[PDB]
Formats: structure tokens, C-alpha cells, sequence
RNA sequence: UCUAUAUGUCAGCGUGU
DNA sequence: CCACCACGCGGGCGGTAGCGTGCTTTTTTCGATCTTCC
DNA sequence: GGAAGATCGAAAAAAGCACACGCTGACCCGCGTGGTGG
């Protein structure tokens, strides 16, 4: 049900998806987009579990 | 009234400035610089 | 393509701002006019920034980003309408460039 | 502590109460939605005379 | 009552409830 | 003629991004549908 | 057969969260920019 609620169907889309959620009012640019995913979770510095 | 809004002496010289004040100085920098950029000609997207 | 922003900056930090910008290999323009005062005793020539703390840039979102700009050092904010962020039409900078106070 | 003093605009300003305190007092004047308003007050869009 | 001694929130609390 | 002392207005801070994150009740609006018609 | 109103769940915004008293600290612009008078 969630894969069809969705419109995005592509990884592309869901960057930039992630990135208007995320950063409102900002142009989308996918390679800002995945800078932005990359440092949301898996970033060493910027995302740290004890 | 100034007195609504004081500006008491704090035993060290200075004087402990009051949130309206504060927003009242913001406030007239702000009319005083529109005022200076419209008197400039500046143009459309500046001055909005 | 490149296109054309209105950003605030911080009082003071205008010129570290434009040092930082060009750093980052972006086109930047701010108007300029020269007035003369006396300072310390001798008449000068000083050049003053027309419309303080403000500063167009000519930059391509894609090569790099927005929020870069606004990161960086001297520079207070994006001059924006709504969510987006304003777009200066070529027409203000043609005038801008002509514009002899 | 009675006396006031005045401050002369050079551009006229919306008062904040009558237009976010909801009902919006100009937008039910009006007859527009509030989006508009804020848009057109806070200079986002045009709009006609 | 101008005769003295003529700041406020915040944070930490505590007391009576 | 140059190093310590005012100083005077924007102000989100700081940075070449992101910061937050344990309530309930009421009111307003919005998207998605629906459903009923002329 | 398309439009209008309509409605219904869901999302977003605003306001409130008892009283009284006693005590402690921390100020109540920082910083690039003159500017000065040694």
C-alpha cells in the first residue's frame, strides 16, 4: 500500500523529494540532494551513535 | 510615554534597556533607512 | 544558466563577503560611488557601496548550490519573496551597471 | 508620563492584529483567503486595483 | 507620603497548600 | 604617525549547514473524494 | 457528462496550563570601524 501511495518511482525523484521535505524553498539539484542524504545518516561527523 | 518604558540605572553606569525600547529603535533604523533608499531612485525589487 | 540574486550582508563584512565570493569564482556587483570628505585634515576621494549591505550576484544554481552561497563567510541572507528566493531580472543590472549618481 | 509621540511611515504598514488574529479582519472584508494577503502584504504577488 | 535606602525576567529551588 | 580607547548602528548565529525531537483542546483550512444534480 | 457544493478525514495554527511567600546567580548588545591624542 505504501509503494502505491507513493508517486516517486525512480531514486532520482525520491532525492529530490527528500530534499524539498527537507530544505523547503531551496532549487532542487540532485547533487545537492545527495550530499544531503549522504549527511542526514551516514555522514561521520554529522550523524554519531554512541 | 518614556516613563511606561524607563530606562533605570543599574548601580554600574549602565543602563538596562527595555524590550520596547529596543523595538522602537529597531523600528525607526528601519523608516529612517526606507526613507534614505527612497530618496536614492533605487529601483523596484530593492525598495519592495 | 546563470542567473542573477539579491543577497544581505552582514554591516561591515561587506568586503570579506565579496573577497569570499569571488574565492568561490561567482560574478558579483555592487554599485559604487565616490564622494569628497575631509579626513584628518586632507580632502579624499573615498569611494562609498550605493545601497549598503546589499550585493548581486551573477551564479549558476546547478554548478553550485544556493545554500553554499548563503554558508558563506560575511554574507547575512538571501534577499528572498516566499520560499524561493528572488530572481533579478537583467534589465535591473543593465541599469545598475549604467547608473552613474 | 502621559504624552505620546508619533512616528511618520513613509510607506503605510498593515496592523498585525487585524490581519493574523483569525478571522482575519481584512481578508473577511475582503472576501479573499488569507494565503493571498500575506502574499501580496509581505510583497510575493501582485494584485489589482 | 520622595525623603533616605526609589531595576526584571530567567534558571535553580524550597515552603504552605 | 600609530596603538589603545571609544562607538554606533543591524541583530539569527555562524557558516563556506544545520540547529529541533515526552499535551490537550479548539478553530481554520485543505485535499481528495463523492455525490447529486441540469 | 461536467460542474458545484459539500463533506469528511486530515493537517496546520493558536492558547492555556492555581495562588502566595523566601533564597541563590546573570546581566541589562558584540565587533568591525573609526578616532584620538599621545
Amino acid at each position: 500500500e505504501t509503494l502505491r501511495v507513493d508517486p516517486t518511482n525512480d531514486r532520482l525523484s525520491a532525492l529530490v523529494e527528500i530534499y524539498r521535505m527537507m530544505r523547503p524553498g531551496e532549487p532542487p539539484t540532485r547533487e545537492a540532494a545527495e550530499s544531503l542524504f549522504e549527511n542526514l545518516f551516514f555522514s561521520e561527523d554529522r550523524y554519531d551513535l554512541s | 510615554p518614556p516613563d511606561l518604558r524607563p530606562l533605570v540605572p543599574l548601580d554600574g553606569g549602565r543602563f538596562a534597556t527595555s524590550d520596547l525600547n529596543d523595538l522602537y529603535r529597531r523600528v525607526i533604523n528601519r523608516n529612517n533607512r526606507l526613507k534614505r533608499l527612497l530618496d536614492l531612485a533605487a529601483p523596484d525589487i530593492i525598495v519592495r | 544558466m546563470q542567473s542573477w540574486y539579491l543577497l544581505y550582508c552582514k554591516r561591515g563584512q561587506l568586503q570579506r563577503a565579496q573577497e569570499h565570493l569571488e574565492r568561490q569564482a561567482v560574478n558579483c556587483l555592487a554599485p559604487m560611488i565616490t564622494l569628497e570628505k575631509i579626513v584628518r585634515g586632507k580632502r579624499t576621494a573615498v569611494s562609498e557601496p550605493l545601497f549598503p549591505n546589499y550585493l548581486f550576484v551573477e551564479f549558476d544554481p546547478e554548478v553550485i548550490h544556493t545554500t553554499t552561497i548563503n554558508a558563506t563567510r560575511g554574507v547575512s541572507h538571501f534577499v528572498r519573496f516566499g520560499a524561493s528566493p528572488a530572481i533579478v531580472p537583467s534589465a535591473v543590472i543593465h541599469q545598475l551597471s549604467v547608473y552613474k549618481p | 508620563r502621559e504624552r505620546m509621540g508619533h512616528i511618520e511611515l513613509a510607506s503605510p504598514t498593515a496592523h498585525i492584529w487585524f490581519l493574523k488574529s483569525l478571522p482575519s479582519r481584512i481578508g473577511l472584508l475582503l472576501d479573499m483567503p488569507l494565503r493571498d494577503i500575506e502574499r501580496v502584504l509581505y510583497f510575493e504577488s501582485y494584485v489589482v486595483i
